[PDB]
């Protein structure tokens, strides 16, 4: 309807989904559809991905085939978020405007709301944000690093 | 706090005080004093009028005025100042919290127990009063149920026979004569030696004079020879500017006007006689003891010798085997108060006092159904 | 709970205002706002809030912004200073123990570690706050409240140069409260020095002046019968007291001449006058002239004269015309008041001086600026209140009129910038019963000005009699004369009642007209001026003797000198700090409701909440609004293209606000009830669950790429 | 500023100050002298007194001279105080049984030619207790013209018992002037008037008991004191010290019929009220420059003593700056806060007319 | 005349002198004794230690004057009995020793100044007989009633003497001292407000006759003062005995309204109106309507225009609107105690009243007190 997937596109896709299906069955476990899709660099929500997944597990064998995974590609490829959106998202959550955000208020924001990150997650964020070691994140350049 | 009030609103002393007290708690002169001349110092605080001490104190800048003659208040809009001077300055109480139980005398006028009655309770928001008479008062303050009271204030000498607790009211005889004529009087016989005294702060040097001076001649035409024959009856008064006064048989002829009304040119009895008329005027059954308990109450009974004289003239007056007896107490200047501060604590009297209640629901009327 | 009291629902409630007290400071938030008020309740502990990470937090933004914290107020009030550059005050307010001494401290704390010089900074810190034990000994008192009352006004200045470094301070002292001086209420004690130095002076020292330990030998020690008592350690305080003097720079026989002033007035008060045939006084005891003649430096043939004789000069003739014993007594004490204030003054100059800049600070010197702090006495009621309290509630009457004159005049101001029309806020208006206490010809001061004047036997009772007859039907003054049967059972004779913004306050006027005649005579002036003794020969000064006019009464001095105050305070920039003693056990955690809920009284914060509210709890330029509440309205989000009045425009539809619950200014957005306000803050705390969820996604669609491929 | 200005016209000196002083700032001679400028007015007129003829405007208490009166005015004003009197109330003074006139036209001078906001007339001997601190006494005020006795009993006048006497400072200089011939000195010009004034004022005194003094006078020169006149010859005085001051206590050396102080005292005391008196005994109040005589109250105090009953105690209050009480206390009354709904004001002249006085004052 | 009785009314401002059975008084003079003030200067003159009555009036310009009664009281008796002296002597030409003495006084006097004329007329002038007849009760006789109030003013005494049917009510007499030396004191105080200043007792004099001439009594006190305040038609003027014009206005009411409005010269007293009215409400029965209206007015201060229909007004206001108040003021009243002092002494029935020289002898001057 409002977007339609060029035919290159969807070989770029299906090769990038080829090391995810790996023997050659065409199909993705339902707790992987979000890794195939974030290895294409895709923004996915674990909400949206519950979403997508309640209309495809309609009968069971814990997987979904190539046809629905590209479907729910360009379900997600219509509206996707930008560089200026997660920017100005840090920018709501900087207490001074300043550009500067402290990484234990970070690891608040990251797990005390909603969509949690798990300690790996975090950990491993937390390692790179504290960019020169003073404790506090430059949340701007942060994005783009993170929009690469 | 609901003690009970009680005021003798005498004609020439306001007496106060509580029930249950001893003796009043506020005596002063019954006067409102009014300047008389031209204010000149200016932020001095001076007043439209004084009441009391306050115009006793001032009298040389002041005209001034009794509300009460002849025991009937003339001047209401005054005696208003009186009372309320009463129980704000002296007594120092709210009048809305104490039934007030006031005195007049006797063959009074209606109005003037009427118009006392709506003041208490229009005026001063009192939750009860009561109008007793004065003489009656006077028998409470002698613990005697019988006896025939001579009351004599500064404006009605009257005599009230009671036997037992009744009184016999056709036989209470009233003399409008007492020691504000006695006053005035005095100020007469004073110029005959060139004393002047004429204005009324001058009338209270002259009350004084009565007060300190005068007594009663246990025969006044043998006085009269005393004094004619001798300086031994002269005694000197110093007054308030230092002028030594001296008067000699003027302090027997003032006192004798009781005795000899004429005096003041009045057709009326003497003291004597009108107590005597007024035992004759009982049953004869009661006489006997009504003599031997003439009880003698008021300032104008206070005195030397009257006790001694008007026994004197009753024993020639009332038969040869009768024992006439005459009780002057010391304290005889209060009995009225006493016997007031008596009839207000007994609780068979409580029953008594006039509540605003009764006085909404009847009026002003209601004094002559409850006293 | 809220932090700016504005922002409470039920504004109009006292228990509403006292239970948000409450809540924060069982919370340990001790600080709240009122709009740019600071309120703070006495924690009675040493909480870390003052520490360097808190002067570095605070310092760069402004009372708008950060949460409440007097360095919020500190930050404010400095950086005024720097960029308006007109010179500021801020007013430390409250009860004695209420913190104002720990604020003062903090203050000057900040000041000196958060400024670009802090080695003078910190000199004129120190220099400031060493100056307290001598200020306390000569200027605070035990009251029937406290046992350490302030009994003056109190100023510290700060004074800064172009480059917002501190180049020197001052020190001023206002309305010192020296009826105290030579008479006591019941339970209250003179000015601590004298009690210090009976019970802790050497033996030398009180022997070369009068000599007696026993504060009972003296009348003026004695009045309020309560010179013992086991709260205060005057032998210790001594020794902390007299060391202040020597760490301030006064030399030892500049310490000897201000002893034998505080001795000189211990002997003043013990003289004692008989009548001559003539009733004109004389001095019956040689033994206080055998010493005041050495202490105070004077011939005692003029002093014996000075104080018994008042001087006229006409056509170049001098009359000595003598004083009856009413007079005498009313110059004796009047010579204390002054010897022992005009030496209070003279202390405070010679620290004053020390605090003074050491570089020239004058032309072609570029430019300076003083930032302040004055800390004042507080409302005051006790179970009897008399002349002193009169003056001190007075003081913050006019101190309130105004504080509420400025806040309305502020709030009125800014509706008018913004175009909004003036919603009316209807306040109680102090200047009805300021002019109840100061109109020139109608007020009570006036009143007892006449009294103390007019001719005759004028009595206390005289006083109250004309003040019955003269000020009579107003709404703010009763007396038992005038009060009705129910209100006469609360109030006594010898009373009057003045209806204050802190509530209604009942004065017995006996020693009104003892405690305002001030007869201060030319004569006693012109023996002083004449002494020997280095103080008092600074204290009065020959150009005095110029003055014509009778001495004017204390109540009129107070008049003049609060109304010098006033003036001064509407020519600075003030701000304000509002102090709660939170129980008077000085006990951390207890909050005592019933005497917070007298201290929010006196304090006029009820008041300040209403006329500070007005129209709209809330306004913010829709520059700032716009940037905290976009991420709502997605029309505007992550960036508007239009302007922010358009932007705020379409998302307040988008939030769903209704027509009469905000406003649209010239710049900033208003918003009627805080309702709206907490309603979208809710809104954009569900809201960031949508902002994490995003960073969420974006860290996984890059940490995946990171760790795998 | 716009304080109350006060000044006690007196027959002889102009004081004059403001309501809030300690003493009157302008206290000049109530003259002025013209050539033999056009004219010259208060100390001028006495520096200059040789060439001049020396006139006083006011004799008795009444202003006799109006064209005179508002020289003296104006040079109070605009030289001494130096003052617009259009900005300030203004409190004036007078005698107490003054014609009506006088007040009158002293009002109509105020509010027509020195435009005066508001004014009053206070009585002198009233203005003589405030500057007392008294509400009770009675007051001997003696100035250069008139002598006059008001009682006050708690700040109520007895305006029948106040008692006036024309004979004061002015009639015992030209009572001195003449008996001065008899040792061989004549005064005669206005100018000569002036220096028996200053010989007045430093060599008289009131005899305790004058036949005594005069005895003594007669025996030896112990009384004789010495005085220079202003071209440097000398006078001496003996008897003359006290027959001068005498003529207070007897009138009849002026040719008068009058009682003396003494008596005139006793007679307002004794035309009050009997309970007045031993207060106003104890409250003899002196004022003005005519009571300042070293020897006058102990002598008013043996007088009255003398004419009072042995009980009463006789007290006279002659305070050092006797001289100025009138205006010390027209200080203190302009001052009061109660006496500001007391002025008559311009509105109230410009419906009532100059006839406002006697409902005001 | 050889045999007839004396009259003499020593009132406090003229003696009034004659013998009884003439319709007036043969000498009418002041009541004064003056002395000079001066030194004489031409030792070659018959000057006297003292002047009396019209002798020391034409020198008074030199006397000090002084009147020997005050207030109805002798209080200086050597000056009285030089005034006596001269009445006798130098005025009617009589011995007294021959002729029996009818004096008068005021009612509520000290009973000394009685005692002191009868010890001076049986000392001193020798007189055969004499008598003290009380002031007002003599002007009933001139008036030819039996009853009516009397109000007398003289010099120094108003008084008020209710007589019903020949009895006087000695309670209801009423005495106020305040009459004509009090309204010239007050005249003397008054003209100060216009600068005219009379202070000597020669000056007392020559206002004494203004008041004499120029005063009268307003009927409605307050009308006219604002016909006074209003218009010049008040106004009247008097040549002074020095050729200086006095002019005087409301002065001329004011000074006698002290009459109806004794607070004007600070006394505490009700006026003459009232002291009438409440004479009256001191008496009897049927005899308040009989006074009210035979209301008698008596002496000097009397003599003022409209005082009868002041009196009248001011009396009718007090008492009843059915009294019939008549106030009974003839022409002659200024000399109604002496005239009804003739009468009186020459009265068949009267000539036992005297106190004879006998009766002075058996009991001292206390005699006064037993016979009048
Ligand atoms: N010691 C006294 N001797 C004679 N009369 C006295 C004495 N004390 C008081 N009085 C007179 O008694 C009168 C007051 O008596 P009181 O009974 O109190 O009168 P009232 O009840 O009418 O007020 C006054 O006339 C007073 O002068
Ligand atoms: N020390 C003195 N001794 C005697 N007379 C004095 C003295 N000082 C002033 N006087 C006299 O006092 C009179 C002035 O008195 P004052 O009160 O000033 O009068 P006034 O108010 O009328 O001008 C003059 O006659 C003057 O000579
Ligand atoms: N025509 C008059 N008008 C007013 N007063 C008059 C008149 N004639 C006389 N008098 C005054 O009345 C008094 C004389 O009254 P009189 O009875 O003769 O006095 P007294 O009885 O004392 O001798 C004097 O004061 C006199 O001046
Ligand atoms: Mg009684
Ligand atoms: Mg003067
Ligand atoms: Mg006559």
């Amino acid at each position: 309807m409002a977007d339609q997937l060029t035919e290159e596109q969807i070989a770029e896709f299906k090769e990038a989904f080829s090391l995810f299906d790996k023997d050659g069955d065409g199909t993705i476990t339902t707790k992987e559809l979000g890794t195939v899709m974030r290895s294409l660099g895709q923004n996915p929500t674990e909400a949206e991905l519950q979403d997508m997944i309640n209309e495809v597990d309609a009968d069971g064998n814990g997987t979904i085939d190539f046809p629905e995974f590209l479907t729910m590609m360009a379900r997600k490829m219509k509206d996707t978020d930008s560089e200026e959106e997660i920017r100005e998202a840090f920018r709501v959550f900087d207490k001074d405007g300043n550009g500067y955000i402290s990484a234990a208020e970070l690891r608040h924001v990251m797990t005390n709301l909603g969509e949690k990150l798990t300690d790996e997650e975090v950990d491993e964020m937390i390692r790179e944000a504290d960019i020169d070691g003073d404790g506090q994140v430059n949340y701007e350049e942060f994005v783009q690093m993170m929009t690469a | 706090e609901t003690t009970a009030l009680v005021c003798d609103n005498g004609s020439g002393l306001v007496k106060a005080g509580f029930a249950g007290d001893d003796a009043p708690r506020a005596v002063f002169p019954s006067i409102v004093g009014r300047p008389r001349h031209q204010g000149v110092m200016v932020g001095m605080g001076q007043k439209d009028s004084y009441v009391g001490d306050e115009a006793q104190s001032k009298r040389g800048i002041l005209t001034l005025k009794y509300p009460i003659e002849h025991g009937i208040i003339t001047n209401w809009d005054d005696m208003e100042k009186i009372w309320h001077h009463t129980f704000y300055n002296e007594l120092r109480v709210a009048p809305e919290e104490h039934p007030t139980l006031l005195t007049e005398a006797p063959l009074n006028p209606k109005a003037n127990r009427e118009k006392m009655t709506q003041i208490m309770f229009e005026t001063f928001n009192v939750p009860a009063m009561y109008v007793a008479i004065q003489a009656v008062l006077s028998l409470y303050a002698s613990g005697r149920t019988t006896g025939i009271v001579l009351d004599s204030g500064d404006g009605v000498t009257h005599n009230v026979p009671i036997y037992e607790g009744y009184a016999l009211p056709h036989a209470i005889m009233r003399l409008d004569l007492a020691g504000r004529d006695l006053t005035d009087y005095l100020m007469k016989i004073l110029t005959e030696r060139g004393y002047s005294f004429v204005t009324t702060a001058e009338r209270e040097i002259v009350r004084d004079i009565k007060e300190k001076l005068c007594y009663v001649a246990l025969d006044f035409e043998n006085e009269m020879a005393t004094a004619a024959s001798s300086s031994s009856l002269e005694k000197s008064y110093e007054l308030p500017d230092g002028q030594v006064i001296t008067i000699g048989n003027e302090r027997f002829r003032c006192p004798e006007t009781l005795f000899q009304p004429s005096f003041i040119g009045m057709e009326s009895a003497g003291i004597h006689e009108t107590t005597y008329n007024s035992i004759m005027k009982c049953d004869i059954d009661i006489r006997k003891d009504l003599y031997a308990n003439n009880v003698m109450s008021g300032g104008t009974t206070m005195y030397p010798g009257i006790a001694d004289r008007m026994q004197k003239e009753i024993t020639a007056l009332a038969p040869s085997t009768m024992k006439i007896k005459i009780i002057a107490p010391p304290e005889r200047k209060y009995s009225v108060w006493i016997g007031g501060s008596i009839l207000a604590s007994l609780s068979t009297f409580q029953q008594m006092w006039i509540t605003k209640q009764e006085y909404d629901e009847a009026g002003p009327s209601i004094v002559h159904r409850k006293c | 709970g809220v932090q700016d009291f504005v922002l409470l629902e039920n504004f109009t409630s006292e228990a509403a205002f006292i239970e948000n007290l409450r809540r924060r400071f069982r919370e340990n938030l001790i600080y709240t706002y009122i709009g740019p008020v600071l309120v703070s309740v006495n924690p009675y502990r040493d909480l870390q809030i003052y520490s360097r990470q808190h002067m570095e937090r605070y310092r760069g933004v402004s009372f708008y912004e950060v949460p409440p914290h007097l360095f919020a107020v500190a930050d404010t009030v400095y950086r005024a200073l720097r960029t308006e550059r007109r010179d500021q005050a801020v007013m430390i307010s409250g009860e004695s123990g209420a913190g104002k001494t720990e604020a003062t401290k903090r203050l000057l704390q900040f000041y000196a570690e958060t400024c670009p010089a802090p080695e003078r900074g910190g000199a004129v810190r120190d220099r400031l706050l060493q100056s307290n034990p001598v200020l306390e000994a000569f200027g605070n008192a035990k009251t029937l409240r406290n046992d350490n009352s302030s009994r003056f006004g109190k100023y510290m200045d700060v004074q800064f140069d172009f480059k917002g470094a501190p180049v020197g301070g001052h020190i001023l002292s206002y309305l010192l409260e020296k009826s105290r001086v030579v008479h006591q209420n019941h339970g209250e004690r003179n000015f601590h020095v004298f009690y210090q130095l009976l019970e802790g002076g050497e033996e030398e020292t009180l022997r070369r002046l009068g000599l007696e330990r026993n504060p009972q030998s003296y009348l003026y020690l004695v009045k309020g019968q309560c010179a013992k008592v086991s709260s205060i350690n005057d032998k210790s305080d001594w020794k902390v007291m007299r060391k202040a003097l020597s760490v301030i720079d006064f030399t030892e026989d500049e310490v000897e001449d201000l002893l034998s002033i505080v001795a000189s007035v211990l002997h003043l008060g013990n003289i004692h006058f008989a009548a001559d045939e003539d009733s004109n006084a004389q001095v019956t005891t040689e033994n206080q002239l055998k010493y005041l003649t050495r202490l105070l430096g004077v011939e005692g043939t003029t002093l014996r004269e000075a104080l018994t004789h008042r001087k006229i000069i006409a056509k170049g003739e001098e009359l000595l015309s003598p004083l009856n014993l009413e007079q005498a007594a009313y110059a004796r004490d009047a010579l204390a008041k002054a010897v022992y204030s005009r030496t209070f003054t003279w202390l405070v100059r010679k620290i004053n001086r020390s605090l003074a800049s050491k570089d020239a600070e004058s032309p072609s010197w570029r430019s300076t600026t003083v930032l302040g702090l004055l800390d004042i006495y507080g409302f005051e009621v006790f179970q009897h209140n008399s002349f002193e309290q009169f003056c001190i509630n007075y003081c913050n009457e006019k101190l309130q009129q105004l504080f509420i004159e400025l806040t309305l005049k502020s709030e009125q101001e800014e509706y008018e910038a913004e175009g909004i029309a003036w919603e009316p806020v209807q306040y109680f208006n102090n200047k009805i019963i300021c002019d109840l206490v100061e109109e020139k010809f109608k007020g009570i001061i006036s009143i007892l000005d006449e009294e103390c004047l007019r001719p005759g036997e004028a009595t206390d009772l005289t006083f109250l009699e004309k003040l019955e007859d003269t000020v009579k039907p107003h709404p703010h003054f009763l007396t038992h004369k005038l009060a009705d049967q129910k209100t006469r059972k609360s109030l006594d004779r010898g009373e009057f009642r003045l209806l204050h913004y802190a509530g209604e306050v009942t004065y017995s006027v006996t020693g009104f007209l003892d405690k305002n005649n001030d007869l201060l005579f030319r004569n006693l002036k012109e023996t002083m001026c004449s002494s020997m003794n280095p103080i008092m020969a600074q204290c009065f000064d020959k150009s005095e003797l110029s003055d014509k006019k009778r001495p004017e009464t204390v109540a009129t001095q107070f008049k003049m000198s609060l109304l010098q105050l006033v003036e001064i305070l509407r020519s600075k920039e003030p701000a304000y700090i509002r102090c709660i003693k939170p129980n008077d056990a000085k006990q951390p955690g207890r909050f005592d409701e019933v005497l917070i809920r007298h201290q929010v009284k006196y304090l006029g914060l009820m008041e300040n909440l209403r006329v500070r509210r007005a129209g709209f709890a809330y306004r913010r330029k829709y520059e700032a609004f716009l940037q905290r509440y976009k991420s709502l309205c997605p029309e505007t989000w992550p960036m508007w293209a239009g302007r922010p009045q358009d932007g705020v425009a379409v998302l307040v539809r988008h939030l769903g606000y209704k027509p009469e619950e905000y406003k649209m200014g010239r710049t900033k957005i208003f918003i009627r009830f805080p309702k709206t306000l907490f309603a979208t803050e809710d809104s954009l705390e569900v809201r960031r669950q949508s902002l994490a969820t995003k960073i969420q996604a974006a860290w996984r669609g890059f940490h995946w790429r990171q760790k795998f491929l």
